[PDB]
């Protein structure tokens, strides 16, 4: 459906203006008439984008309601409304057990929807932005008429004109044009006015000057221009559509869920029926035969574990929204951690979006600024009396100015009226030299001739400061060769002297290193005009030359460039430490692109493409292999020729990508390459060209302050601060989550063992019930929350940013590994500590655990009030309940009292708990609440009819304290083992 | 899913288990260990003794028709399952059976709860004490019993105050009385026991245990309803007085009973 | 005691809720301490 908008768009920017009119039925200077323009709105249908439709929320709900654990437990709600009904019929009883537990399962299936649902978050509002672009009015030429029109009812042919300060209201052929300039950052994420004029200026038509495109703005002068696209088929407007189209996706840490939820779902239908045949063939009947079924599925059933999960992100996301890193979709908190490959943009994301002074030549040497924002660099040159003449022209011979009202805001950050290359020698010199403003004040410019297309360079005349002098100084500067062939002397240190070859040499040098640090170069210049020749009321004509330009003083060069943010670089490597895949994907220049991949290491020192083996070896390039080239450039004009396999060759065959002058599309395309290799992909970006990209990255990381409305609405988590040292950030949040979520699982899985074998036992034994259904909802829904939660602020037990990322197909998050240990061992052994505390109240009652084999069948008689013990005493039917009951409690106590060691041995996989200590502070709490809940549950007056808890005898307590003990030896021994051998015998089998 | 390893990890979980199994039947020793062999733990939870009988009830209820065969064999089944037990030849010789008074008397101790003496002497029972109760097809003549508790000495109210059988055949110093009643009044309440009382004799008290005292009977208390009434539920509840007996909402066997009889013929 | 060992079928029910009351307030109000200590 969208494999149309991933293709480059064809055009009619090479046909001629007449030629253009008879495509559309319209005329050049009258324009089109009030009946046709409203003819062809009907034909076409309306100027406007429409938005994709969505799923309502309703069905968005009801979905997770239906989710492995959820249709379990909907099996068990239900399968007690049928005994209930089975009961209702045939023995009036007057009990409420099936019937309420049945409303209770139900309610936990609902609020656990609330949070799935809540995990499941989709805040979409592509094509919202989009439509915000396009004007409320546009101005159009209808029968030879100028008026303005809602700009839904342009339409394709009509004569549209816009100047300094409007959008563009649709994609127009220019056919008349005055000093038109334009701001294309929407197709390029480069905000650089670009011009506009009827002459085509290019084949390729989002590079021509003769065509204006719909999501852009007009920055300056005016224009004329025939509408060839409307609403849904425009440039832009196909972008929208492509990337409010694009299919959302499962995220890793979704897969990872549903995976284990098939595993726990798998085994709970196994034990389910296996033991309700197993029951029949007993000779149970079938009113029974459901009521232990109910008891297996909530057995089963991990019934917090969802919402812990839930939870334990949105406590991360906390964390992170307090390092000015906005997560939209709780998932997001993870993708970053299983993040192989980040595709990025570069403007506005690794650099600053600003022109700023990066090199300095003078005295015949290259001096380098400081180029990052907060100047966490030093100086380079301050004493050279050759640097104050060059800063003087920097000043004086500039037009910018800063806006009102910014001296609050840093020098680099603050606005500024005026083109980037005057903007950037602003700020240098207000920085390093202070007030601009006071340099401008001192001087007073008596005339200047701004720069010109022709001359390329701006001169100006002011009145030396000087008081000695207070004569005429000229400065100019302008492109570095013609300040060159303008002077006859260099300001060397202070004083003059000829320009010799020599000195010619090395500026051509200079000139050359500059450049090909992706910079921009302009040259400085000087001349202290005679006094006797020029008087104090002698007129300068700016028009005609009325003074020398020739045979001044070249004082020196300054080079600029929009430089990467400065927390870029070291982000970048320790993503590359992290074996992460660093791609740089942009709209600008590959010459540009290139200098700011080597500046923040995306392509390392001494790494070569193609083109740079060819000229260092001065050879063809057919004649290079390839191979020997670990780093590539890949310009989008040759991009656009090349098929998806051999875009996956490319992205197999180099370690160092640099793909540049791409489009929003060819983005979208290198995120779907890199990902159709089997990696998970984070893209960065911050403007609108990066809309299809964030949305189909497994990950979108949006710039908050830099970024573009549609950006941020296209992406998973925004940095509201700009700071990128937040990915690093990030990814290490991610792994550390994805391990404690291992921790987390096992601790609540572990528990459902103790919740299982009781019920097994019932049946195969023929003994009193051991823990009851309402008991298992205590653990699962009351005690293991908060401990289970606490696991997610566990620190890291190794340093995890030195590890690879995980392998998606083969590191889950719930392996057999886990099962093994929680299921097969650890949740054995609080199984037995549980049947143990059960024996002993019941044989410290009169019941010893010999003569308890084969009784339920009298003990569960409700007519036989006079069963005989062990000692040859009668009980009632209440009455040995009453212990029953309690044996549910002090099992529940029990459970919680093995759950104190698991919670403790849960907290590292590989560590000791003496390494890792006790620093969690969280999970001290749970141990303590847990505890105070289950003493609450127990002696809180009521409770022994709301939940069947009875009050329990201190000693009662103390049952599986030597079983809570063993766990944590056992755990601490087999831990110790892992440490000691990394062979991996206990490892492949138990490491979780 | 592995190659030759589930070798590997079946000798483990064999090992593991044994020594799990090992260890869960070392901490059920220890728990034997301290518990004696004559006299359990704790009583609190049998304190207030149950007060059961020997129709097996459905529901609380013996419903059934005189003018039908099988419609009350089944009430008889359990009927005769109890009294078999009170039979004269299972009571043979002064062991480990003794002749107590014909009337009820006071209690008697022999010694402690120790093996320091042999198999602890209990009073014999004749169910020819049991007047009147195949049994009765028409109007019910049900049995009632004290459960049995170790140490426990049923202590008689004292003719101190007011009474609801008020001061009638009081044998104050002897008699745990049971009157059973419905307002409601249409039957005709008669009652068979030790002595002719409408009691348990206190001589048969306190239960040493099956342990100390196997074979040991425990009185029976017939209750016949010869009521003039036919065809409708009647809610008859049977209530032991004490020093000692105490009543519950919840449990509706504590010290009592709840019999629906219906003679729908 | 003989005749008079009532105390035997008897248990501080009342006492023991009391108690287990305190308790299961005490390490309520320990928890929210720990915790508290920086929120
Ligand atoms: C328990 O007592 C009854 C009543 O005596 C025994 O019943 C048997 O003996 C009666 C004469 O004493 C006969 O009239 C009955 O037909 C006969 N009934 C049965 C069911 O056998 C009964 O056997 C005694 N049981 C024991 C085990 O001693
Ligand atoms: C109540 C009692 C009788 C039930 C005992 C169940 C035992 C036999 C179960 C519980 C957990 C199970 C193990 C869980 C994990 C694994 C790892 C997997 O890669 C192979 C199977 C294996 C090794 C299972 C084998 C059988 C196992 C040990
Ligand atoms: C009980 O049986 C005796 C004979 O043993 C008889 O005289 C008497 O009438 C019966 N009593 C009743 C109330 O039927
Ligand atoms: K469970
Ligand atoms: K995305
Ligand atoms: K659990
Ligand atoms: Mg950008």
């Amino acid at each position: 459906l969208d494999e149309l908008k991933k293709e480059v768009s064809m055009d009619d920017h090479k046909l001629s203006l007449d030629e253009l009119h008879n495509k559309y039925g319209t005329d050049l200077t009258r324009g089109l008439t009030n009946a046709r323009a409203k003819e062809i709105l009907a034909r076409d249908g309306p100027n406007s984008l429409t938005p994709p439709p969505t799923t309502p929320e309703w069905i968005k709900f009801c979905r997770q309601l239906f989710g492995g654990f959820s249709i379990l437990l909907w099996i068990g709600a239900i399968l007690c409304f049928l005994a209930y009904g089975i009961q209702a019929a045939t023995e009036d009883e007057p009990a409420n057990d099936n019937l309420y537990l049945g409303v209770v399962l139900s309610t936990v299936v609902i609020v656990t929807g609330c949070f799935s649902y809540y995990q499941e978050a989709k805040s979409s509002r592509i094509m919202d932005s989009f439509k915000n672009m396009v004007p409320q009015q546009a101005l159009v030429i209808r029968d030879g008429e100028k008026s303005t029109i809602n700009a839904e009812f342009v339409v394709a042919g009509d004569l549209v004109e816009v100047k300094g300060g409007d959008r563009i209201p649709a994609d127009l052929r220019i056919i008349s044009a005055h000093g038109c300039k334009v701001d294309n950052s929407s197709l390029t994420g480069e905000s650089e006015p670009q011009t506009r004029s009827p002459e085509f200026s290019s084949e390729n038509p989002l590079e021509t000057r003769n065509i204006a495109f719909f999501s852009t703005n007009c920055v300056e002068g005016t224009a004329r221009g025939v509408v060839v696209y409307t609403g849904d088929r425009t440039v832009m407007g196909r972008i929208a559509t492509l990337a409010s189209g694009l299919e959302v996706g499962r995220t890793p840490i979704a897969i990872e869920i549903e995976h284990f939820i098939h595993i726990i779902t798998g085994v709970a239908v196994f034990l389910g029926v296996s033991f309700f045949i197993l029951s029949l063939i007993l000779g149970y009947s079938w009113l029974e035969a459901v009521i232990f079924l109910i008891g297996i599925i909530v057995a089963n059933v991990p019934e917090g574990l969802l919402a812990t999960v839930t939870v334990c992100l949105t406590l991360t996301a906390k964390r992170m929204a307090r390092k000015n890193c906005l997560v939209k979709n709780l998932e997001a908190v993870e993708t970053l951690g299983s993040t192989s490959t980040i595709c990025s943009d570069k403007t506005g994301t690794l650099t600053q979006n600003r022109m700023t002074v990066a090199h300095m030549w003078f005295d015949n040497q290259i001096h380098e600024a400081d180029t990052t924002e907060n100047q966490s660099g030093a100086a380079f040159d301050k004493t050279s009396a050759t640097w104050s003449a060059l800063s003087r022209i920097a000043a004086l011979c500039n037009r910018a100015v800063f806006q009102a009202g910014q001296d609050n805001v840093p020098i680099l950050k603050r606005s500024v009226a005026g083109d980037a290359s005057e903007s950037a020698l602003l700020k240098c010199i207000e920085l390093c030299c202070g007030s601009v403003q006071g340099m401008r004040d001192r001087n007073p410019k008596i005339v200047e001739i701004p720069f010109n297309s022709t001359n390329k360079y701006q001169l100006s005349i002011h009145e030396n400061e000087k008081s000695s002098e207070s004569r005429y100084l000229l400065v100019m500067k302008g492109a570095p060769e013609r300040i060159l062939d303008r002077c006859s002397t260099i300001l060397l240190n202070g004083a003059e002297e000829p320009l010799k070859e020599d000195m010619k040499e090395a500026f051509q040098n200079a000139y050359l290193e500059l450049g090909g640090l992706g910079e921009r170069v302009l040259g400085f210049c000087h001349f202290a005009l005679p006094e006797d020749k020029y008087n104090e009321g002698y007129p300068f004509d700016a028009d005609e030359p009325n003074f020398p330009t020739t045979d001044l003083c070249f004082v020196g060069l300054m080079a600029m460039i929009d430089p990467p943010r400065a927390a870029v670089p070291d982000a970048v490597g320790k993503c590359r430490s992290a074996g992460i895949k660093v791609i740089m994907v942009t709209g600008d220049h590959p010459i540009t692109a290139k200098a700011i991949a080597k500046g923040v290491g995306i392509i390392s020192e001494g790494n070569e493409t193609i083109e740079d083996i060819a000229a260092r070896l001065n050879i063809p390039i057919g004649q290079v292999n390839p191979r020997d080239a670990k780093a590539c450039v890949v310009h989008g004009s040759d991009l656009k020729d090349l098929s998806t396999e051999v875009l996956d060759d490319i992205l197999h065959y180099h370690t160092e990508i640099v793909f540049a002058r791409t489009s929003p599309q060819q983005k979208l395309i290198i995120v779907e390459g890199c990902q159709r290799q089997g990696a998970i992909v984070a893209v960065t970006g911050d403007g609108v060209n990066d809309s299809p990209a964030l949305k189909k990255a497994d990950i979108g990381v949006a710039m908050g302050i830099s970024g573009s409305d549609v950006s941020k609405q296209a992406a998973d988590m925004i940095l509201l601060d700009d700071n990128f040292a937040s990915i690093v950030t990030g990814v290490e949040e991610g792994r550390l989550i994805f391990d404690n979520l291992k921790k987390s699982i096992a601790y609540t899985l572990t528990s459902n063992i103790p919740e299982i074998t009781p019920f097994l036992v019932f049946i195969i034994g023929n003994v009193p019930l051991p823990l009851g259904t309402v008991t298992i909802l205590c653990i699962d829904l009351g005690t293991d929350m908060v401990p289970a939660i606490s696991l997610a602020y566990e620190q890291a037990e190794s340093d995890i940013m030195k590890r690879q990322p995980r392998n998606p197909k083969t590191d889950k998050l719930v392996n057999e590994r886990l099962i093994s240990m929680a299921y097969g061992q650890i949740g054995m052994i609080q199984a037995l500590g549980g049947f143990f505390s059960y024996f002993v109240i019941l044989a410290e009652n009169g019941f010893l655990p010999m003569d308890l084999i084969g009784k339920r069948v009298r003990w569960d008689d409700r007519w036989i009030s006079d069963v005989e013990d062990s000692f040859g005493q009668q009980w009632t039917y209440e009455q040995r309940k009453i212990v029953e009951f309690t044996c549910h409690t002090s099992f529940f106590i029990s459970i919680v009292v093995v759950q104190w060691a698991d919670l403790i041995i849960c907290k590292t996989r590989r560590n000791s708990i003496f390494q890792q200590g006790m620093k969690n502070k969280i999970l001290i709490f749970g141990l303590f609440e847990e505890t105070a809940l289950a003493a609450f549950l127990s002696y809180c007056p009521g409770t022994d009819v709301a939940l069947r808890m009875y009050p329990l005898k201190p000693s009662w307590w103390f049952c599986a304290f030597p079983y809570s003990l063993i766990i944590f030896l056992y755990d601490e021994m087999r831990r110790f083992i892992i440490r000691r051998s990394p062979g991996g015998w206990v490892e492949q089998e138990t490491y979780y | 899913r592995t190659g030759s390893s589930w070798f590997k990890i079946f000798l483990f979980y064999l090992i593991f288990y044994g020594c799990l199994a090992g260890i869960f039947i070392g901490t059920i020793q220890v728990l034997l260990l301290t518990l004696s062999d004559f006299e359990p733990k704790y009583q609190d939870r049998v304190a207030p003794p149950g007060l059961s009988h020997a129709p097996y009830a459905i529901k609380t209820e013996i419903s059934f028709s005189i003018s039908n065969p099988k419609s009350y064999e089944s009430f008889v089944k359990s009927m005769h399952k109890l009294m078999d037990l009170y039979n004269e030849s299972s009571q043979a010789g002064n062991s480990p059976f003794e002749d107590c008074s014909d009337t009820p008397a006071d209690y008697i101790k022999r010694g402690d709860l120790d093996d320091s003496q042999g198999q602890k002497k209990a009073c014999r029972f004749s169910r020819m004490w049991l007047k009147n109760c195949g049994y009765a097809e028409g109007k019910p003549c049900v049995v009632a019993k004290l459960n049995r508790i170790i140490g426990f000495y049923p202590k008689p109210l004292k003719n101190t105050t007011d009474l609801p059988e008020e001061l009638q055949a009081n044998y104050n110093q002897y008699v745990l009385p049971l009157r059973c009643a419905a307002r409601e009044k249409i039957g005709s309440i008669e009652y068979f026991g030790l002595g002719g009382y409408a009691g348990f004799p206190l001589q048969y008290y306190p239960y040493y245990g099956k342990r100390l005292q196997k074979k040991y009977l425990q009185p029976l208390l017939a209750i016949q309803f010869t009521n003039l009434t036919q065809n409708m539920e009647l809610r008859i509840e049977c209530k032991v007085y004490g020093e000692n007996i105490d009543y519950s909402e919840k449990d509706r066997f504590r010290g009592r009973f709840e019999v629906k009889i219906e003679v729908k013929s | 005691e003989g005749p008079d060992n009532d105390e035997r079928f008897t248990y501080d029910y009342y006492r023991l809720r009391v108690v287990g009351l305190i308790v299961a307030a005490v390490l309520c109000v320990i928890g929210i301490i720990i915790l508290l200590a920086g929120k």
